């Protein structure tokens, strides 16, 4: 892959003379949601082959905070008519 | 009997096994009740005839007189009629198959055993309303059987929603891996999705489970024929020829 | 050491073995530093990705400039034999042996994993110099071992408890396998294990009550065989990741293609895949394909080839249909189908256009004439003439080619040599091909370097200077052959040279039996002509000339129409001169020889001119006019001794004149 | 090459490979000018029973349908 320019000789002469779409694979489709997995970056695509370990690493990393993120938004306790999302919002404004 | 039927692989083996059951096979008359140990008047030997001779699509012998004999003794047996309906289905006689199956649903409404062919017939019939009834009705019983996840997939395929139907076929296979018929159907829903790369693997797994799969070879042969690679598909079609030579379609 | 094989995306028992050694090296409490050679043999195969196309490209970058030891199988027997070799390696090996005895539970495995992340591994070197209070060596993420340990740590938190549970079943299954080996008996007790085991087993926090039941929990799970064992699912004997398996197979096929390896162990283990590892690892199919060609199996080879291109095409996001056809096209040319390969190749061009990608077309064109080079008789059948490609490839680009120009000029040199062009152009064209090939690395591009030697040894041999040819002949590789040309072609080629030697030594029985094999073998065109030419020379020796004369003119006539091979036209032609003049009638050859003399005077090939002089001299002495033949040979005696292989005919003629 | 119930015809001079089936099992195969004669498998298991009405098959090329022999007194 010297490209004819990494050769010092022909590189010298030239100076003197001057004077990818992605498609899902079968393993990409999962069982629970019909949306197939889409890689985030080309690094996860090993020479056009989807790394099963790499895709399963991002899947674990995504689901991990999702358990922590459970109470945000919709979830509302009894006796408080406001959810915890804007509990931290007003808390942020309290000190600031 | 079913484990015995599974170990059989080719029709010629059945003829060898069928003979052994006749000349040098006798039951223990002590354990079994009288007038039953006779091979000619048994019932399991008969039920063996209707099962192996047609699931392997083997040459029929001693099969006609036994079938009508079983219909007389067992007029209300649900398993017999569905097998009787399947025989018409296997002969590409769909209209009569529909009438036979319609008796099953009325007589036995909760049977997720042979309905996979019923929802298979309805897809070709294009009776989307009748199929839509079945998908809602079957799914209400339970969604964990292999068939109920195959009944719905046919209904979702008829509505040209492939990215969702492809999901259920993989679901239907995960519950019971023995249902290898879902591989070829899973392959078809990729071809209609204009995704040839994914289809090729899907068909190829089916033949690696069992090489004697005419459906898998043909479905894999077409996927190459859809592309310009006409000659590259000749080998796949040639292999499928040996499986079922007596077919006009191939 | 054998067992069922299965791909695992988790911490394999082999992976902990490196994790054991790296713990000893970094702890620096025992003062044992693992040799750098041991590490570079263990982690390096685990490093991700090498890639290898089936054909159409051979060892372009897979070859290592420095010879590397084979990758190590994940068995404690094989791992120990590496460390054991050193005179002080028993101390290093026993350190690994001691640790594997210390980790008796799943919690102990987590202790090693927790220890490294909190203390050993370090985010960056900027925090290294501030951590001078550490009693253990610390490591950077970007280092060789740092990037490995990060992946290994990542492979531990990526799993649930079922993942950690399979680690400990397999490791004890992996450990107890080594227990029933002769090597374990030699190390049954060495007392260094007890010292190192007690180094880490300390601070157990209990020795009287819990340790009584800790043994019970371990023993009951283990197969004590006192009663029926607790029933559990079948467990694999060996666990390997995809990357490590890739290193083993790539090394095996390369070693097969052309420190001792274990062919039996690797082949046996690879045959026990659960048929789903084969899908995740398509290269197992081609490993059968290479073996199938060795024994020359037709049906078996095709099935494995098709299997490899069904799983690979789906895995590769890039379109690979345009590559599948050529490999099948190459396979057909390997079995001398020829015509069947042409139809398969035609559909490859059409598929390439649909992709609308330029880089693949250069690969298609390169494969075109390489097929033509092996089978020149099919140059007319193609939709593109050979000269059209050379004109394109010469002015293809000035960058992102590297090897295209090295290929392009080599094909011009063959066409020019066959066209019997002036030796002025042939030397210049060969100079271009030689200059570019040696400019870049010739070691990595082993295919073209061998082709250079084959041409140059052929180019200088036709000129008559065996001295130059001998030097380059020592660089020509034997039994290596090339792709898309059979597999027993090397055996046949060595056999032809034996037959020619047998002809010189008057072993007529041997050459006669070989000619029988000739009529029923499937031979390449270049091999065809040699045996076609060998048959003519053998028939001249016997004495029957009516058959030979009717035979030789048929050869040359089809050596000018079917293939425009001028070099083989000349060698056949002079044989027609020899059979005539040997039969005391050489006068008929006079119009033919003189037509070649002045024709080859313009070409300037000194061998061609001199060999015609000897035939001319031999004609003149059988007419009764030896007087002028002596006068002609005397003036040219100086310039005819420079050619060695005509000296024997020259010297023999001198005694005739006396 | 003739198997128990499948024949493979590999073209050597030119072309690829073909494969054909048969109505029943074949005992042995004998070559004749332009075709093959196939003998049915007689008995297998030990009962010994066999067929005699027609056990010979004539085929010219793989693609064409099989033929039946003719015997006269």
């Amino acid at each position: 892959a010297r490209a004819l320019r990494d050769i010092s000789l022909f590189n010298d002469i030239r100076k003197d003379q001057n004077s990818v779409k992605y498609i899902p694979s079968l393993s990409a489709y999962n069982v629970f949601n019909e949306f197939p997995y889409y890689p985030t970056s080309a690094s996860q695509l090993l020479d056009g082959k989807l790394d099963e370990f790499l895709m399963l690493s991002e899947q674990y990393k995504s689901r991990l905070p999702k358990i922590r993120k459970l109470g945000w938004n919709r979830f509302k306790p009894i006796g408080i008519n406001k959810t915890m999302y804007e509990l931290e919002m007003l808390r942020s404004r309290a000190r600031a | 009997w079913l484990e015995l039927m599974d170990c059989l692989q080719k029709v010629d083996d059945a003829l060898l096994l069928n003979n052994y059951l006749y000349q040098n096979f006798q039951f223990k008359f002590s354990e079994n009740l009288g007038s039953q140990r006779t091979i000619e008047f048994n019932i399991m030997i008969k039920f063996f005839k209707l099962k192996v001779f047609e699931e392997l699509n083997g040459q029929l012998e001693d099969y006609f007189e036994d079938l009508e004999f079983l219909l007389q003794v067992f007029p209300n047996f649900t398993f017999l009629k569905a097998y009787n309906a399947t025989i018409s289905y296997n002969n590409l006689d769909y209209v009569t198959a529909e009438s036979r199956f319609d008796d099953i649903v009325k007589q036995d409404p909760y049977r997720l055993n042979d309905l996979e062919t019923y929802s298979n017939i309805l897809y070709v019939m294009q009776k989307n309303s009748k199929l839509a009834y079945l998908a809602q009705f079957v799914s209400q019983i339970d969604r964990f059987r292999p068939e109920t996840c195959c009944i719905i997939a046919n209904y979702y395929s008829a509505r040209q929603e492939h990215e969702k139907s492809i999901m259920y076929f993989r679901r239907a296979l995960t519950l019971d891996k023995k249902t290898t018929n879902a591989w070829t159907l899973m392959g078809h829903e990729f071809v209609e999705l204009s995704n040839s790369h994914a289809a090729i693997e899907c068909y190829r797994r089916a033949v690696d489970i069992c090489p004697r799969d005419f459906k898998a070879w043909f479905g894999l042969g077409q996927a190459y024929a859809l592309l310009d690679m006409h000659l590259y598909s000749l080998y796949y079609f040639q292999k499928a020829c040996t499986l079922k030579p007596w077919d006009r379609r191939i | 050491k054998y067992g069922p094989l299965g791909i695992t995306n988790f911490i394999t028992p082999y992976d902990l073995c490196i994790l054991i050694l790296i713990h000893a090296h970094c702890s620096q409490d025992n003062g044992i530093s693992v040799p750098t050679a041991v590490f570079l043999r263990l982690i390096s195969p685990t490093r991700p990705s090498l890639e290898w196309n089936p054909l159409l490209k051979d060892n372009s970058n897979l070859r290592s400039s420095s010879i590397v030891p084979p990758p190590v199988l994940p068995i404690l027997d094989n791992i120990i034999r590496i460390l054991l070799d050193d005179k002080d390696g028993n101390k290093i090996a026993l350190t690994l042996m001691g640790y594997l005895e210390a980790i008796n539970g799943l919690d102990s495995i987590n202790r090693l994993m927790m220890d490294l992340e909190k203390n050993c591994l370090v985010n960056n070197y900027r925090s290294m110099k501030m951590r001078t209070t550490s009693t253990r060596r610390q490591m950077t993420r970007a280092s060789f071992l740092g990037t490995f340990l990060s992946t290994c740590i990542r492979k531990y938190q990526i799993g649930d408890f079922e993942m950690r549970e399979t680690i400990w079943i397999n490791l004890q299954n992996f450990k107890t396998v080594f227990k029933h080996t002769p090597l374990w008996l030699r190390f049954k007790d060495n007392v260094h294990i007890q010292k190192v085991k007690n180094c880490l087993l300390a601070n157990d926090e209990i020795s009287v009550e819990d340790q009584q039941m800790v043994e019970f929990f371990q023993h009951f799970n283990n197969g004590n065989d006192a009663d029926s064992k607790t029933m559990n699912e079948e467990n694999y004997g060996t666990l390997i990741s995809i990357q490590h398996l890739q290193s083993i197979v790539n090394r095996q096929i390369v070693n097969w293609l052309d420190y001792e390896e274990q062919s039996g162990l690797v082949f046996d283990l690879l045959d026990t895949l659960s048929l789903n590892d084969a899908t995740k690892f398509p290269l197992i199919f081609i490993l059968k394909y290479l073996e199938a060609i060795k024994e020359n199996s037709y049906q078996t080879a095709l099935d494995s080839l098709h299997n490899y291109f069904d799983y690979k095409s789906t895995g590769n996001s890039q379109n690979y249909f345009h590559i599948s056809l050529l490999s099948l096209a190459t396979f057909h040319s390997s079995f001398n189908e020829c015509d069947a390969a042409i139809n398969s190749f035609e559909e490859a061009t059409r598929i390439a256009r649909e992709n609308k990608d330029m880089e693949t077309l250069n690969l298609i064109m390169i494969w075109i004439i390489n097929f033509i080079e092996v089978h020149p008789e099919y140059a007319n059948r193609f939709y593109i003439t050979v000269e059209q490609i050379i004109k394109y490839l010469k002015n293809s680009s000035d960058v992102e080619d590297a090897n295209i120009f090295s290929n392009a000029y080599k094909f011009e040199t063959l066409l020019s040599m066959v066209k019997e062009s002036k030796t002025a152009e042939v030397s210049s064209s060969l100079l271009k091909f030689m200059a570019i090939t040696l400019q870049n690395v010739p070691s990595q591009n082993f295919d073209l370097f061998q082709s250079l030697v084959s041409y140059e040894v052929k180019f200088w041999k036709e000129l008559g200077y065996e001295s130059i040819s001998d030097v380059y002949e020592k660089f020509l590789s034997k039994t290596s052959s090339s792709s898309l040309r059979n597999y027993d072609s090397s055996i046949i080629n060595q056999d032809i040279k034996v037959a020619f030697k047998a002809l010189e030594e008057d072993d007529f029985l041997k050459v006669k039996q070989y000619l029988l094999k000739s009529e029923s073998l499937e031979l390449d065109y270049d091999q065809k002509i040699n045996l076609k030419y060998l048959r003519v020379k053998y028939l001249v020796k016997i004495g029957d000339y009516d058959l030979s004369m009717r035979l030789i003119n048929q050869y040359v006539k089809e050596c000018c129409e079917e293939v425009a091979d001028s070099n083989w036209r000349f060698k056949f032609e002079i044989e027609s001169i020899n059979v005539l003049l040997l039969s005391d009638v050489g006068i008929r050859s006079l119009p033919k020889i003189i037509k070649l003399i002045d024709e080859y005077k313009e070409i300037g090939n000194p061998l061609r001119c001199v060999i015609l002089l000897l035939k001319l001299c031999e004609v003149l002495i059988q007419v009764g006019k030896s007087m002028e033949a002596e006068c002609l040979i005397s003036c040219n005696l100086s310039t005819i001794l420079e050619f060695p292989f005509v000296r024997k005919k020259t010297d023999e003629l001198l005694e005739s004149l006396s | 090459v003739v198997l128990s119930d499948i024949a493979h015809v590999y073209m050597l001079k030119n072309g690829g490979s073909t494969t054909v089936c048969f109505p029943f099992q074949i005992g042995n195969a004998f070559w004749y000018a332009n075709g093959v004669i196939l003998e049915r498998e007689t008995s297998a298991s030990k009962p010994i029973e066999f067929d005699l009405k027609h056990k010979y098959i004539t085929l010219t090329d793989p693609m064409a349908p099989f033929g039946l022999i003719s015997i006269t007194n």
